[PDB]
């Protein structure tokens, strides 16, 4: 049916070179479909936050986020961002590290931005 | 006997229309390879010949090649796939003329199935859009920080909508109960320019917060009774039925 | 007993137009 | 039966324009090896001879080498690739004349696709640059450290543009809310000589900071309503269409 | 279808030679497309910085940055630099170590300069 | 058919101008080895013979040796490198007269392209050196420790130049802002004797420090506007163009 | 892209329920609550819970 | 030449009773493009170490 000299120990160790390799410039591919590192996403915090227990946060974008070329809106306003914190504070600390994990566009686009959440002026936590 | 039809450029290239009720008349001459191309994403399961020893079979993904390997190769090929099972009449030509290089198909069954799904989706979307017999409550007042205020607020008896201008940041909106406590309410952003927050509740009072600015919203014609959700969707024209059976 | 200093606040007395002349990016 | 056409420098190099419904006449004389060339980026999957023993086959990437290894080797070649699938009619010229060293394909399908995409890109770019239907607000005042001041500030209804001279360091510009709190606003540096800072928001007040010098900018004609963004892009003439489907 | 004496321990260990290998001068290839070590990039800090939590910084170039030849603008002004700090301060320290990771040019050029961030006069951190 | 041309010193060394649509007529004889000379940096990818055992083939990098290892060899050699394809018509000579020891290529296309970059580099250098239409500011005054002082200071509108005598140490120059803070500014050392420090900014005030001695330089005709940098270079006659594409 | 938004409840959706069992954390235990409101899909068109 | 840019680095910090940090100069660059790796010690104006 089918077919089938060694000395100078301190001074010589202090004179060892630090050879840092050079870099070479690239270029971003499509800057109209691209949000680059360091872009500030301004969102408004939905959940009240109390750091007794580890928990998940949530915020919504207050404004449109444009592409790195400034021509296309890539994340709409009202997009829901979901994050989380853990570990609590130490003595002398007054800011909690929040990682934001994913953002959902009001039209169904989900992208995993595992980014640091900051204050209104970029201060960490 | 679906007879494949030649092209206007060379007779060796022939087209056929698939049919679950007819066999394809495949004409093979000696020493030529016939290419029977399957569909996109078409998962070949198995085939079966009249003679495995009269025809050489080679397949690579969705591409199928055959070759006559014996005299008087008059057999049948049936290649089955998850979508459909094909069917051919393999008749060797003793003159080496009128050859066939590829067999290309056209699928009415697939497009017919697609048109049913498109029609069903279109009907559901039409039913969601039509929203006939809708009464809108517009009696909403506001007091507080007016720099975060909406330009329009209303409700249709199921959801409450706050429309914000283009230059305005979209704030966070909270449900306010009888004792004055605020709590989270789910929201969805609607409108062509995402200028409207629809909250999934009708309530006498709402609180709007953006940063350190607050605005109270008061429903001055609050209806405790509402319109019952007999259908399971946001529209009375679309019904949510139980598919899981069990 | 110690709070981080604020950035300089600009004075509000010398309020003047930014655009002495229309830019050419408006094509005027 | 697409018979290719020779070069003028030597008959042994011959070209043919591709066609998915026609075959190419290949003349394989005795004692020569023919170079069948595929286009760059084309991924070869498989192939199939009319007689595997009749001809010799050798592929390295996208280069096909063939050679008659037997007499009366008149068969067909069908090589399938990621993009398209070729079709050859191999036939030896018993007189050892009219040899073919290369068969070069010219593809109208890829050419048409490139012309279509280039035209679409050109249309999108023209729509972006035309920026018709634009209204400009020039009512801006400033007060503070005037040495870091823009030479021009305006807005078009969607973005605010601050223009700086050539000898001025570009400062950092912040967004001021109603209570006076500054916050980051996303920024793009535009202009022929990178002299314009375009912030992605229209706001009544702005903060410009460079080192320990500060300057306050005031929009004296703030329009809360603005122009709605129904298209998803910075221009009203370019849409943003949902490609992903799903 | 298909085809197919040993003494003097202290003094003789203090006389062990230190042999440091010589160097050979080279030459820079194109000094028109090259920014060399020790070039000072003057940027303006965008994010406010608080070292309670490890975080990410951002700044923008205030000036055009030229090649070694001083003839071509290699990094435009307004280019966005992205960095980060971590670890916090110890007792007696008044400067945090910031490393700047990447810079994005307004025309779409990205280059990974993993460099130390310094003060306005080059004092570290 | 392109005939390789013999040298004037001996008829046995032959040259041919490469032509992608032509074949090299190689007239080999009995018992001599012919060296085929490929271009520097060519990545040999494959070779193919129409009669493999009639000739002996060995390659070392870009060097090709062929030798006839049989009788009455009339075949073809085609060798494909990373950039091109070579064509050969290997006809043996019965009389063993006028052999071919080295076959060397000339590339009009590659040397013509290189002619373009040589001309372009010369044009770029000439454009930098002409420095047409520059305005020079000389209103510079100084006050401080005059032993580290320049002999001349000026600016052309883009850079600022401080010129020092031959017996002077070259000091360090600092950028002084409105409040008096000093900051680093990049420098390049120009002039035939390296006696000029060019700083890449025009500023109203400058700081010169060397050891414990300080000198302040004041630009007494500071122009806040300056001249814009529309070209990406230090000259208005040279354009920096985006090569990277991507 | 999320596949079917009419048949989906995504992360960060807030489900408002009313506690039934009184909670005392001396011993590990099990809690229980009932949804006060209908919970819609991300599209906001189908009542999923 | 003069104006040649030299690049170095330090690390480790000082210990109690120390008043000089060890700097190592790593590479020099000539105004005409010549680079040589000199991994020399940085000293004071009269050669005092650090």
């Amino acid at each position: 049916l089918t077919a089938g000299g060694g000395g100078g120990g301190e001074l010589a160790e202090k004179l060892q070179p630090m050879r840092l390799s050079g870099s070479s410039a690239g270029r971003l591919g499509n800057r109209d479909m691209l949000i680059t590192q360091g872009t500030q996403l301004d969102c408004v915090l939905e959940t009240r936050l109390v750091t007794t227990q580890p928990g998940m946060t949530t915020c919504h974008l207050t404004r449109d986020v444009y592409s790195t070329s400034g021509r296309v809106v890539l994340l709409d306003r009202g997009s829901k961002v979901v994050g989380f914190y853990q570990g609590g504070l130490r003595q002398g600390q007054a800011r909690i590290f929040v990682q934001w994990s994913r953002i959902e566009t009001p039209s169904g686009v989900v992208i995993n931005l595992d980014s640091p959440g900051t204050g209104p002026l970029g201060e960490a936590g | 006997l679906d007879v494949p039809s030649s092209s206007r450029y060379d007779h060796r290239i022939r087209y056929v229309t698939y049919n679950p009720a007819d066999v394809v008349q495949v004409d093979t001459v000696l020493g030529v390879a016939t290419h029977i191309m399957l569909e996109e994403g078409e998962q070949y399961l198995t085939h079966a010949f009249g003679d495995s020893e009269a025809y050489a079979f080679a397949r690579k993904g969705r591409h199928i090649f055959i070759k006559p390997q014996a005299e008087l190769a008059n057999t049948n090929l049936i290649v089955v796939t998850d979508r459909r099972s094909y069917k051919f009449r393999l008749q060797m030509r003793n003159d080496r003329n009128g050859a066939m290089y590829e067999l290309a198909f056209r699928y009415p069954d697939t497009q017919a199935r697609q048109t049913r799904e498109a029609n069903a989706r279109a009907a559901v979307e039409a039913a969601f859009e039509q929203r006939v017999g809708a009464y809108y409550n517009l009696k909403y007042m506001m007091s507080g920080d007016k720099d975060i205020a909406p330009v329009n607020a209303w409700d249709d008896g199921r959801f409450t909508y706050f429309k914000f201008s283009a230059n305005a940041d979209l704030p966070s909106i909270y449900f306010v109960d009888a004792e004055g406590n605020e709590s989270l309410v789910p929201r969805t952003t609607v409108g062509s320019s995402n200028n409207i927050i629809a909250v999934h509740k009708v309530n006498p009072k709402w609180m709007i917060r953006l940063g350190n600015r607050a605005l109270a919203i008061f429903n001055e014609a609050y209806d405790p009774n509402g319109v019952p959700n007999d259908t399971g969707t946001a529209s009375p024209a679309v019904r949510r039925v139980n598919k899981g059976g069990n | 007993c110690a709070s981080a200093p604020k950035p300089k606040q600009p004075s509000d007395f010398n309020r003047e137009p930014v655009n002495k002349t229309v830019p050419v990016e408006i094509q005027r």
